[PDB]
RNA sequence: UCACCCUCGA
DNA sequence: TGCATCCGTGAGTCGAGGGTG
DNA sequence: TTGTGGGAGCTGTCACGGATGCA
């Protein structure tokens, strides 16, 4: 079944079916808190 | 809304608290059954115990008496 | 040498040593060509007389014809259209882009009826719509944005064989696709077994003598025809039925589900489907590829563009004698065709469709469904009383045009970091797309470079990621087709000389002959004096042949390369992986507050730059009557005035700032054609993505390892590679269910200091600096008072308060970002202005920030050599040269070697070389190695501009020669030896280094990758309503995704606290996560995880698929997953003094 | 915020 | 009622920005 | 609730195991 623009519809299955449903991208990994991401560049002053 | 909003919302006021602790507890329960809560008045007098006349000289007065006690008024 | 065909541009002394006989045409003309024909604007028609195509139409001109006439069922009355006419552009570019408008003009027809049974005639001018137009720098404005159609790749329409192998058994079977420009798909096949069928409509395949009975022939005639194979009378000797009428009824059956089969109707679809010119569009590109395939018809029969019956019959009887695979085969009426299979990727089979006939494809599907309601309206409506302008709805146009422009892959929001970005996007080609082949479609062969891509496709300039293959730029010299083809110029060899004329040749023509390389040995008059040259094949395959064989020669080098590759200087000394990384890069480069043009390039800057359309160009020979920051006046011989408004700090779509600075003074003569003024990385007219800076190429402290950047400091404070990045921020205040939301300088609970920037509408001012958190726009929103505070309902309740229950939703800065506001645009709705429903008022404020080049950003050289910045050391510390002068920046040697990108030091040598400038010595002059190349390259002041053209730039023994007479310093001292090396002192501890380094002036860019843009963090934030987990990005405030490879690697550890508190606390547990947040403010130890509510969603989900799960106790029966609500009254009246 | 598509980054 | 054929499943991770439905 | 009237796109993907369904 083709909503406007002749995509398919999501159904019931999808939400479980692929990387993309639920147990693959909501259940076996997440997005979590107290966290961040940027650029690394190298140090070589540190400690290991 | 984040839990940081939603653990400094369950917090409170403090000052809005501070006023009501002022008032005299007779006083503060009305208020805060006819105000807070919204009750009816005749309700209001059926879970106090008194009568109507009481329940109201206290709902006005204390909110007079709270209308004295704060003037931050969100500023 | 002096590039002189463009006046006032800057003198380029070119280590050339080939001439060049033809010059780059239009950068831009494979996009206004295109459109030039779908309009049929005079400059199209003048076009035309000299193809000598003379019979001229364009594309809506074609498209009426096509619907001309409309005739009605009963044939009583017809509507034709018959002129296309453009009004006026309705608003300018910046208006448009300003107003969020469509730059578009009206577009008019002329709409005749007639009605023959009263024989009356009724014109009129029909208005079609508000058509969008395409710009003079080639691009469109679509609602307010800049977007630019990629030209698609798709197969041309014809019948195109192939030699499928591997089926069960290793037996060749041949099979044959007839693919038209419009209509049902032609399918021959053959099987395991030895078949011939006809596969039409992806139905199952049926016998090919049902179709060859169903067209009228008769087993006696086919049997003739197909004797002498014996495959065909094997499949008629298993043939099911043998006639006419009843091979048109089972056709009919084959067609037609779950309704009766008929005969009349059989005849009516069968013929109404291929040979009837309605439903089936046999392209005049499809007949041509057909009739040169099969030459049925080569005496100039073009009159209709349709399948014929000889043309089946030939590519039935072509699919037969290809298992046999006779050389030559003669159809009865064609001539001498070889027979051979059909390459799919080859540019002779493989053509693009232009922004012109992807917009005419759209207007015919649109303009198809308004002759639908034509023909509806003409029974309804009372005759006497119609007109064409009653009969036409101009809806269903309007909407394809506006889903086209709005939702098409081809048409692409336009990417502007540099004119370059531009530049090439205009001038790509990309195979995806509706009617090409879609993504899962996408093989590996489909994505390598075909020998056919020499010339018209770029090898080189190409995606690094999933696109790779399917993005690639047209070279420098090729063009396009009238039949959608990629043709490249040559220089026709006769008798062995090479004259100046030059002929361009499509696939289909190169392949017949032999051509030379644009790299040869010419007698003074035009000859080859080696034996024997290497040449491309018909087959592709390089050999070597003599000089009388050679047909034609390539009219240049870089003929391959596009612009963006073709500017890479020494590219022969790079990798193709490191020199697309260049390619791919130069194009991503920010432009910087002043543009330095490179000291070592190509002849592609200047040309590159002017055709990109970033730069003020003078349309008419005259003098500048007036030049000012905003605009520049001359003042032709003519006596007619021109003037150029500039373009001052315009936020581009990528955030990169495009001013735009005068070149020219008051009083200058200046020729047509000259630049007048700069764009954002131009320089006077070249273009420059970065800076020649001064390079030591050597380790050192581990600062510059794996691939990292150590900078000088001076680079921040003398603003070398400081950006500009203008970012918009837009917020609108609309009607909500409680009222209407207000723009307002009033802000509940706020005190007067942090609104002390704002003016009394409750907008920023302009020039204030905002911080991370200040208030753009001030707007109030009213609260429902359902989640209303009970401790402020107390404030409601005993002061009254009844007018304005609000709360602030105004617009704030984003995290880490800061800047001064430039502009504010504001629209109202107590104003005329178009606005959406509902939408009351809308500001836009403009934020400008100053980025000094720091930690983390990203620099990269032409030659695929990227890095970030690892330190920027004070200007002490950097290792200098003898005379003092500290080096600009230090790349690591073990990047160099491995990478295979040595045009990098090539590039600093002949850089050093520039910058000191050098005189060779000539008394007995002439020296061997300088004799070949340098003409004046001689002598070279200090700081000159060089260009190495690729594949013709400087050779080695010329570099080599230069390194020697450098030119000394102010105090006599050479400080490069002939090496390219110099002895440097470390300006940490003073002792010099023991060794010479390689140092000298590269060309560095600052990439559009910068650490301002890329640093996230998040305590905690939004999260999504359906799953609870923490929201991705850093516009929204998002959260990492702690995927499940992470997850592996936890487990792994063996770390289970760490897994469960990641998956639990930090995400999903609601009542978890402001309970750890609670506990750390009150400095308590963190509780105990609870449940994801992912995973109750997951149950739900489960039992909306009729699934009953139940989650059980350890011996008892299902558990209740769910809360009550009386858990957080207790705290609440406490906090409230009960 | 939801879903697509596109172009990118390692 | 033995076997070809057609159908269903699967095809890396993590980031950024834009548009439109 | 008249008299008229046959859709848009695709496929240029590959490998593998199993149930379907044909003859």
């Amino acid at each position: 079944v083709t909503g406007p623009g002749n995509r398919p519809l999501k159904s019931l299955s999808d939400l479980l079916k692929g990387k993309q449903g639920r147990f693959r991208q909501n259940l076996l990994g997440k997005r979590v808190d107290y966290s961040g991401r940027s650029v690394i560049v190298v140090g070589p002053q540190l400690k290991l | 809304r984040s839990a940081e909003v939603e653990a400094l919302e369950a917090l409170p006021d403090t000052e809005i608290k501070e006023a009501l602790q002022a008032l005299p507890e007779e006083f503060r329960m009305a208020v805060y059954y006819a105000d807070v809560e919204g009750f009816p008045y005749k309700e209001i007098a059926e879970i106090m115990d008194t009568p109507i006349g009481t329940v109201m000289s206290r709902l006005h007065r204390g909110r007079r008496q709270l209308r004295g006690l704060l003037a931050d008024v969100a500023r | 040498s002096s590039n002189n065909s463009v006046p006032g541009a800057p003198n380029r002394v070119s280590f050339a040593k080939l001439r060049e006989p033809l010059e780059v045409p239009g950068l831009l003309d494979v996009q206004t060509d295109s459109f030039e024909w779908l309009i049929g604007s005079p400059r199209w028609r003048e076009s035309a007389a000299e193809r000598g195509d003379v019979n001229p139409v364009g594309g809506l001109e074609e498209v009426l014809y096509e619907l001309s006439p409309i005739e009605d069922f009963s044939g009583s009355m017809s509507l034709s259209f018959s002129d296309p006419r453009f009004d006026d552009v309705k608003a300018p570019v910046d208006e448009c882009k300003d107003k969020d408008m469509t730059y578009a003009a009206p577009l008019f027809v002329t709409a005749e009826f007639i009605n023959n049974n009263t024989g009356e005639i009724k014109s009129q001018t029909v208005f079609m719509g508000d058509f969008p137009m395409m710009t003079e720098k080639g691009t469109f404005i679509i609602n307010g944005t800049e977007r630019v159609v990629v030209s698609q790749l798709v197969r041309s329409p014809g019948v195109y064989f192939d030699e499928t192998i591997d089926k069960s058994t290793d037996k060749t079977l041949h099979s044959v696709k007839v693919i038209p420009s419009r209509g049902a798909w032609l399918e021959f096949d053959v099987d395991k077994r030895d078949t011939v069928g006809v596969r039409i409509d992806r139905k199952r395949r049926q016998p090919v003598t049902v179709l060859l009975k169903a067209l009228g022939w008769t087993s006696e005639q086919i049997v003739e025809r197909f004797g002498f194979s014996e495959i065909m009378r094997s499949t008629l000797e298993k043939d099911n039925t043998v006639g006419t009428d009843e091979a048109l009824l089972d056709i009919y059956r084959k067609l037609r589900p779950g309704e009766p089969p008929t005969k009349e109707s059989a005849q009516t679809l069968l013929e109404n489907l291929f040979f009837k010119e309605k439903r089936y569009d046999l392209a005049r590109v499809g007949r041509y590829k057909v009739n040169k395939k099969l030459g049925l018809h080569v005496g100039e029969p073009i009159t209709s563009s349709t399948l014929t019956e000889e043309d089946v019959v030939a590519t039935i009887e072509y699919l037969v004698r290809l298992h046999e695979g006779q050389t030559t085969m003669t159809v009865p009426g064609g001539v001498e065709v070889p027979v051979e299979t059909d390459d799919i990727d080859h540019f002779g089979n493989r053509r693009l469709r232009t922004v012109g006939e992807l917009i005419q494809n759209q207007i015919r599907v649109g303009m198809s469904r308004m002759e639908r309601v034509v023909r509806e309206r003409m029974t309804t409506q009372d005759v006497e009383a119609i007109t064409p302008q009653t009969l036409i709805n101009i809806r269903p146009v309007v909407a394809a045009i506006k889903e086209f422009f709005g939702t098409s892959q081809l048409s692409q929001f336009m990417d502007q970091n540099n004119p370059l970005s531009g530049l090439t996007h205009k001038r790509r080609l990309s195979a995806l797309g509706p009617g090409g082949l879609s993504r899962e479609r996408a093989g590996l062969e489909v994505r390598d470079v075909h020998p056919s891509h020499y010339g018209r496709m770029c090898p080189i300039e190409t995606p690094e990621g999933p696109n790779i293959g399917l993005i690639g730029s047209l070279s420098v010299y090729a063009r396009v087709n009238p039949f959608g083809f990629i043709e490249t110029p040559y220089r026709k060899v006769v008798d062995g000389v090479v004259s100046d004329e030059i002929v361009y040749l499509t696939a289909d023509e190169e392949d017949r002959h032999v051509v030379a390389q644009a790299n040869s040995p010419i007698d003074a008059d035009g000859r080859f004096v080696e034996p024997r040259v290497l040449v491309r094949r018909k087959a592709g395959e390089v050999e070597y042949v003599p000089s009388s064989e050679v047909d034609y020669m390539d009219v240049s080098p870089r003929q391959m390369v596009s612009v963006a590759t073709a500017m890479i200087p020494f590219l022969e000394h790079d990798d193709a992986n490191r020199a697309l990384m260049g390619a791919n890069m130069q194009r991503q480069a920010v432009p910087l507050v002043r543009s330095e043009a490179p000291l070592v390039g190509t002849g592609m800057e200047l040309r590159a730059a002017i055709d990109a359309g970033d730069v003020v160009v003078a349309e008419e020979s005259g003098v500048i009557e007036e030049v000012s920051a905003d605009y520049i006046t001359v003042m032709h011989d003519n006596g007619t005035r021109r003037t150029y408004r500039m373009r001052k700090f315009a936020r581009s779509n990528h955030g990169t700032c495009a001013n735009q600075c005068p070149i020219v003074d008051a009083g200058d003569r200046v020729e047509a054609g000259q630049v007048i003024a700069d764009g954002p990385c131009t320089d006077d007219g070249e273009m420059a993505l970065g800076k020649n800076l001064l390079v030591a190429i050597m380790p050192w402290e581990g600062h510059n390892y794996e691939d990292a950047i150590i900078l000088s400091n001076r680079l921040v404070e003398e603003d070398v590679l400081t950006s500009i990045h203008i970012e918009e921020h837009e917020i609108d205040a609309r009607d909500t269910k409680l009222g209407a939301e207000e723009i307002t300088r009033d802000i509940p609970n706020i005190s007067d200091e942090v609104l002390a920037d704002l003016d009394e509408r409750g907008i920023v001012r302009i020039g204030a600096e905002v911080r991370d958190g200040d208030i753009l726009v001030g707007k109030v929103t009213p609260k429902g008072e359902t989640e209303l505070t009970p401790e402020e309902r107390l404030l409601r309740a005993i002061f009254g308060e009844k007018a304005r229950e609000v709360r602030d939703t105004s617009l704030k800065v984003p995290h880490g970002e800061s800047g001064k506001v430039i502009g504010i645009r504001v629209f109202s709705r107590e104003d005329e202005d178009e606005l959406p429903a509902g939408v009351n008022e809308l500001v836009r404020v403009y934020v400008a920030q100053k980025r000094k080049i720091s930690d983390g950003d990203k620099l990269a050289g032409r030659h695929g050599n990227k890095g970030v910045i690892g330190k920027i050391l004070p200007v002490e510390d950097m290792p200098f040269l003898a005379d003092g002068t500290p080096v600009d920046i230090i790349l690591n040697t073990h990047g160099v070697p491995r990478r295979m990108n040595i045009g990098q030091i090539l590039e600093t040598h002949l850089g050093w070389c520039a910058h000191s400038g050098w005189k060779v010595d000539a008394a007995k002059g002439v020296p061997d190695w300088a004799a070949r190349l340098p003409d004046e390259l001689l002598e070279a002041q200090p700081n000159a501009i060089v260009s190495t053209p690729v594949f013709d730039g400087a050779q080695e023994a010329e570099l080599q020669g230069l390194l020697s007479c450098t030119l000394p310093n102010r105090d006599g001292d050479v400080l490069v030896d002939a090496d390219g090396k110099a002895m440097l002192f470390d300006g940490r501890s003073g002792e010099p280094f023991p060794y010479p380094v390689t140092v000298g002036y590269m060309y560095i860019m600052k990439l559009h990758h910068l650490v301002d843009d890329k640093i996230h963090a998040r305590s905690t934030g939004p999260y999504s309503m359906i799953t609870q987990q923490p929201l991705g990005g850093k516009a929204q405030f998002g959260g990492q995704r702690f995927g499940e490879m992470e997850c592996w690697a936890m487990q792994a550890y063996g770390a289970a606290y760490t897994l469960q508190e990641l998956l639990t606390i930090k995400s999903d547990d609601t009542v978890g996560r402001v309970k750890v947040y609670e506990a750390i403010v009150k400095g308590e130890n963190i509780p105990e995880p609870g449940i994801p509510e992912s995973f109750k969603v997951l149950l739900k989900e489960l039992q909306s698929l009729c699934l009953n799960v139940e989650v059980l106790s350890s011996d008892g029966a299902a558990i209740e997953l769910r809360e009550g609500e009386d858990e957080d009254l207790e705290r609440a009246a406490a906090n409230l003094g009960i």
